[PDB]
């Protein structure tokens, strides 16, 4: 009757969430994972848990005939949301005070511990799951969460991350000072955290060799000391009619290819060439 | 010689501003030059012939000694960055509408010599602006052994502005 | 029945060419006075709508063209809408037919070249010209306000004067067209973008920026949705007066 | 305008009178024909080392080093092979700078064999514009003064551009 052959090969979910389980064997747990973990794409992170967390969904950008299709991610921050609502992704000095982490999984509080850094917490967290099966749990969860960083890890090599190209996402919204510091933090960014924002914040203008395209004459997000911030860098807020996940008029009018009503993350130059 | 640019840069922008009698830094610059700001400058430039005057700025060169500052610590690292993709902007505009800018600036007292005038103007709020930076970096040291990978992005802003004036020019010249 | 700008002209003559080249959507009776084919190929522009919002259900359509002019285009292959100065100028009144220069002559208010070319065409021809001139002109009357909601296009008035020295048509096009980066909708001021996407001025419409470059615009991800890259026209300060959900 | 631009061909015809006697150098029979060799400088290398060297640009602004050339009474229509000629000029000047940026470490070893001194860097350009400049004198020479205040040529403008834009690009590339 029962059937088998050996040991199989199957597909891999590539957001570090996805490790998350509950910490009880006799409780069992699944989180919420979109499909499309399941690509062998830059994001490290599933649309639900991006959107959940982040506030942020996925989405391409088709520049082109020399068509080269990248992603890039879009607000999900209300128009009238303000201050700690603003930040998009929170730094490593900010990200506890934006993430409950008090009212989530401890395995989820560990993994955003790991991303940002926070090495104290993270060894507090092992011992405490040491001390009581639960140090599979430990295995597990640390285990993937570390590959993951180590390799993102954009600061090293052996990891298939740095393509050797020089964005400046801390370009000056040219009615500063002189100031930036996004690059500064980015940098002390960790790995994963840097590399989720080259995929998501696609750069205003494009650089190649001697070519530069335009994309956006006017940035949609910031980076600060809180980290990426949802702001319009001018002052008044874009709408933004948020509808979904957390009349006789358009029937006169018919499909026109309806421009998309969202507000995709537009920041700096990347800069790209043949040297 | 590697490092005696940057120190007679600015000697000589000093010197011209005393040639000149103007040395209007007050007035730093991120949009497009105005005579609303520099139309004494204007007038004070009527003085002498401006003959000695460039239809470019060499901007890889130009901003090079600005990378000599010691910045082992990054505010440098990236301040200097934004102060090269400005400067590309701005040449990038005032090339474009350079025309506008010498309607503008002819507007105010037209000059025989009105586009070495708005050459002029843009190179020296170009050097007021770079003055104030290099005061703002005045406490790094510079010096040679240079290992950047940014000039790099210098050379490409490099070409850009190169290439907008060289458009100004073709502009310039096949309008007779 | 349709409704289509320059769909009117008529093979007056024995000359050059007619095919009625007019997109479908003439037949559609939207806001617009002209179809796809004619807007693309007289203003580099491509029909568009845009929802809205569904917090108070209104997610109307709202009516906006699509920039078809590159970042390497100057000056007329820049300009969108040509001013009645420089219309002539950027149309090749040689290739078109004498009926769409007759309505660019009156759209533009030529009514001495319209003339001129009438007696020129009346050596059947007047009375096609004539027919060709009730539609123009119906057309016209029509997008015209003067028979029986603070669109600024400058605040976000010099732009707002440009805009209104062009004719009901020009003025119905560049409305129907231009999209303002601010909507007040009865006193609750909604920005839809931060930057502008074109700009009015003497020569008409241009696709131009405020600063920098022009905006970069061509003619294995595939588990994810696409973002536009074309860029829609973008300028101006619009109010809507004290109406309610005017779904009508 | 263009008036301004006759008087920068004057100016340049005199400044080249000038300089070449004030620090009389003339090496006045080379040319363009190809890359410039120390051989022919060395003692204008020595006299070259009297001075600090770096006040020099890294770039040659041929556009407006080249545009007052194209100021002649080509309205004559008896030679339009002075057109050509000046066409041939042009492109020659171009391949040369050309050669001379590409070639420029070349020279720089070349100038360390003839007075190995740290303003070599600047003393190669300063060979290359000066052996310019000479076959810039020759050729007014060779040409008539035969400057309108205003003259359209869509062609050789256009020549100008696009040649110009691979010399401006090449020197762009000379990184350090
Ligand atoms: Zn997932
Ligand atoms: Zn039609």
């Amino acid at each position: 009757v029962p059937v088998g052959m050996a040991p199989r090969q199957m597909r891999v979910n590539r957001c570090i969430f996805a490790s998350i389980v509950s910490f009880d064997a006799c409780i069992t747990y699944k989180s919420p994972c979109s499909p499309d973990a399941y690509h062998d794409d830059g994001w490290f992170i599933c649309n639900n848990h991006l959107i959940k967390r982040f506030k942020m969904s996925k989405m391409v950008l088709p520049i082109f005939d020399n068509q080269f299709k990248m992603t890039i991610a879009r607000h999900l921050v209300g128009n009238k949301e303000r201050g700690i609502k603003r930040i998009l992704i929170p730094s490593a000095t900010n990200y506890q005070d934006v993430f409950n982490l008090n009212s989530m999984m401890q395995a989820e509080q560990l993994i955003f511990h790991l991303i940002y850094n926070n090495e104290n917490a993270v060894n507090t967290i092992c011992d405490n799951l040491k001390y009581t099966n639960t140090q599979r749990v430990i295995h597990s969860v640390y285990a993937t969460t570390k590959s993951i960083l180590d390799t993102t890890n954009p600061n090293t090599f052996c990891s298939r991350v740095s393509r050797d190209e020089l964005r400046f996402f801390d370009v000056t919204n040219a009615r500063a000072l002189r100031g930036g510091a996004g690059d500064q933090l980015f940098n002390n960014y960790s790995g994963f955290l840097q590399n989720l924002i080259r995929r998501a914040v696609a750069p205003e203008y494009l650089q190649i060799d001697t070519e530069e395209l335009r994309f956006r004459n006017c940035a949609t997000c910031i980076i600060d000391e809180t980290g990426l911030v949802a702001s319009v860098p001018d002052g008044p807020e874009l709408y933004n009619p948020i509808r979904s996940s957390d009349r006789e008029l358009d029937r006169t009018l018919s499909g026109y290819e309806e421009y998309p009503t969202y507000v995709p993350l537009f920041l700096g130059y990347q800069i790209i060439n043949s040297e | 010689i590697v490092n005696e640019k940057l120190q007679k840069i600015i000697v000589v922008t000093d010197g011209m501003k005393r040639l000149y009698e103007y040395c209007n830094c007050k007035n730093s610059l991120e949009t497009l030059p105005s005579a609303a700001n520099y139309g004494s400058l204007l007038k004070r430039l009527n003085l002498y012939n401006l003959d000695h005057i460039e239809m470019n700025v060499n901007f890889y060169e130009l901003l090079f000694p600005l990378t000599l500052y010691n910045d082992n610590d990054k505010t440098l690292s990236h301040q200097l960055v934004n102060y090269i993709f400005l400067a590309s902007n701005y040449f990038q505009n005032c090339a474009k509408n350079f025309n506008y800018m010498r309607e503008t600036f002819n507007v105010f007292g037209p000059f025989k010599q009105i586009d070495f005038m708005v050459m002029f103007v843009i190179k020296f709020n170009f050097l007021c602006d770079m003055r104030n930076f290099a005061k703002l970096i005045d406490e790094l040291v510079p010096n040679k052994q240079p290992n950047m990978r940014i000039h790099s992005v210098l050379v490409m802003r490099d070409k850009i502005v190169k290439l907008a004036f060289s458009n100004l020019q073709f502009q310039t010249f096949s309008k007779k």
